[PDB]
């Protein structure tokens, strides 16, 4: 669903569009899900992780205004980026940065 | 010899000007090398005026302006020519006349040097070479000057003896060898008390 | 951002040129994929090349060139193309006509555009200092080494 | 320029001062009808600043036809003016400083100065040094108000009204 999403054009040319969807949202909510669960001990499912974690930082960079809105949730981010270390790739503190 | 070929006469060094705007005239009695203009108190004897930093001639002989170098300025003399030497340390500049004519370099700038700093000060100085002979006149008698009146008069400048009642004392490089302590700072040598 | 840099035209021209290379449609560029439209282009090179040109725009490492590498491929041959020229733009907001000389009333027109005005005597005051020739006239090679009017 | 060298003084006043008193009185009628404008700010005023500024550009091609002249003719003749006191010189002294103080006050003069020497590529530096080349010797190269030639003959002929005035008029001269 997200390569599909990334794949869109109206993805790129409708910044405002996908932020009024809450897309950003939905997808934040989804990967914490999975780092809640296992918080300490080991985090499964990497690939969506790392997924999840690659589409905001694409999501960041079509606009500033995309990239405030992932700036409301940095603490949000930070709070959960202290386990995302054991996964390799894009993690929740790449997309804070 | 290399030092029996050119000899520097300038003021004595109580006569340094650090202020003001003063006169003074060269006649050019032969025609060969000779340069006249300002130099600092500390000028050294056995360097060409004008090639360093401690004087600003001008050299008749070709029409050249010597400061640190030498660069085309003005004409060349001829025999009973006179030059005015005129500094104006209120705008830190010098400015050569030739029979009362302004000499120019290759533009239209009237000054022969411009920015000068005073720092120690200036004293009137020339340097004659082989054979040749000069009147330098410091304008103690306003009368003797011949053309004062002309150039230098109503630009304020004024004589660089204008009140003084003995000539005005002149020290002259002498080409007699001296045995003299070795400078603690001399660039190439250097001596080591053991 | 993609949005500075592209416009609606831009993007959708851009998937265009991504679905020409994705025949098969998945979203991703494989190196047959890439070959096959070099061969067509008349070049023939090597898969040794072929992986090193994937490489040096995937950011990701998996191997393939999806969308959203593709884009951020273009978003910066765009932007890359003007790196110091942002003073040439600027010498033609004063320069109307279009010759190489800022003229008064050119200046006047610019500055009467902005919302401070002039008395039509200072405008004679920044151009004398900007133009160093005393024409009257700031050209190109005056405004670069000095910007006042 | 060229034969101006070998003139004679009788010049001074047989020609020279008739044709520079035409220049000055000229020069400030047109400054009498360019102040006449502004006392009475108009919408009108712009048609007839133009005419005035047609008036100070024909104006200044006539100071370039006859300053390059006046300038060398100076140069030749300041030392003997210097050396004996001339009644003459005196009046020419301030034909070119009232021409110089109109030139100065008026703000359209400048600008038509400026206009005719860059448009006409007036040198306004070979008419300085011509005689430093005669005699065998990049910043404002367009135009420069140093160069300009409305001031170089007052500056030439400055000394010969600094003669006039005695040194204890000094004094009177900074309370002026
Ligand atoms: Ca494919
Ligand atoms: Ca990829
Ligand atoms: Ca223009
Ligand atoms: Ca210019």
């Amino acid at each position: 669903s997200i390569g599909n999403i990334m794949n869109n054009k109206v993805f790129y040319q409708h910044p405002n569009l996908m932020r009024a969807l809450g897309m950003h949202e939905t997808v934040m909510e989804v990967m914490v899900n999975v780092l809640g669960g296992g918080e300490t001990k080991e985090i499964r499912f990497p690939k969506m992780v790392t997924s999840c974690c690659r589409f905001l930082c694409y999501f960041c960079r079509i606009s500033r205004q995309n990239q405030r809105s992932m700036f409301d949730h940095l603490s949000y981010l930070l709070e959960n980026s202290g386990i995302g270390l054991g996964m390799q790739g894009s993690t929740p503190l790449d997309v804070a940065a | 010899s290399r030092w029996d070929r050119v000899r520097i006469f300038r003021a004595e060094k109580s006569y340094t000007v650090q202020s003001g705007r003063w006169y003074f005239e060269f006649e050019a009695v032969t025609t060969g090398e000779m340069r006249v203009g300002w130099a600092r108190p500390e000028l050294r004897p056995d360097v060409e005026l004008g090639a360093d930093e401690l004087a600003y001639v001008f050299n008749g002989h070709r029409g050249q302006r010597w400061h640190l170098g030498s660069e085309p300025f003005g004409r060349p003399w001829q025999s009973g020519d006179v030059v005015g030497c005129m500094i104006d340390l209120t705008e830190n500049t010098i400015i050569f006349t030739l029979n009362g004519e302004v000499l120019m370099s290759d533009s239209g700038s009237e000054t022969a040097f411009r920015e000068i700093e005073i720092g120690d000060g200036f004293l009137p100085v020339c340097s004659l070479g082989p054979g040749q002979v000069g009147h330098l006149n410091l304008g103690q008698d306003v009368s003797s000057l011949r053309f004062f009146a002309i150039c230098g008069l109503q630009e304020g400048f004024e004589p660089f003896a204008i009140n003084m009642q003995r000539p005005v004392t002149t020290w002259f490089s002498k080409s007699l060898p001296q045995f003299e302590p070795v400078p603690p700072e001399h660039p190439h040598y250097e001596v080591a008390r053991m | 951002h993609m949005a500075d840099q592209l416009t609606e035209e831009q993007i959708a021209e851009f998937k265009e040129a991504f679905s020409l290379f994705d025949k098969d449609g998945d979203g991703t560029i494989t190196t047959k994929e890439l070959g096959t439209v070099m061969r067509s282009l008349g070049q023939n090179p090597t898969e040794a090349e072929l992986q090193d040109m994937i490489n040096e725009v995937d950011a990701d490492g998996n191997g393939t060139i999806d969308f959203p590498e593709f884009l951020t491929m273009m978003a910066r041959k765009m932007k890359d193309t003007d790196s110091e020229e942002e003073i040439r733009e600027a010498f033609r907001v004063f320069d109307k006509d279009g010759n190489g000389y800022i003229s008064a009333a050119e200046l006047r027109h610019v500055m009467t555009n902005l919302g401070e005005k002039l008395t039509d005597e200072e405008v004679d005051e920044m151009i004398r200092e900007a133009d160093i020739d005393g024409d009257g006239q700031v050209n190109y090679e005056e405004f670069v080494q000095m910007m006042t009017a | 320029q060229p034969i101006v060298s070998r003139a004679r003084p009788e010049l001074l006043h047989s020609h020279f001062i008739p044709t520079i008193g035409r220049l000055r009185k000229r020069a400030g009628k047109v400054v009498a009808e360019e102040e006449q404008l502004r006392l009475e700010a108009k919408a009108e005023a712009e048609e007839g600043e133009l005419l005035v500024r047609d008036e100070f550009s024909v104006l200044c091609r006539d100071l370039y036809a006859l300053y390059p002249l006046l300038i060398r003719y100076v140069d030749n003749n300041r030392a003997h003016w210097l050396t004996e006191p001339n009644a003459n010189a005196e009046e020419l002294f301030r034909m070119v400083g009232e021409i110089f103080i109109y030139w100065s006050k008026s703000h359209n003069f400048k600008r038509e100065e400026q206009n005719f020497v860059v448009q006409n590529e007036i040198n306004n530096m070979s008419f300085l040094t011509a005689d430093s080349k005669s005699k065998m010797a990049r910043r404002g190269d367009r135009y420069s108000v140093q160069t300009s030639l409305i001031v170089a003959t007052l500056k030439k002929m400055l000394p010969i009204g600094l003669n006039m005035c005695a040194p204890t008029d000094q004094d009177l001269i900074m309370l002026a």
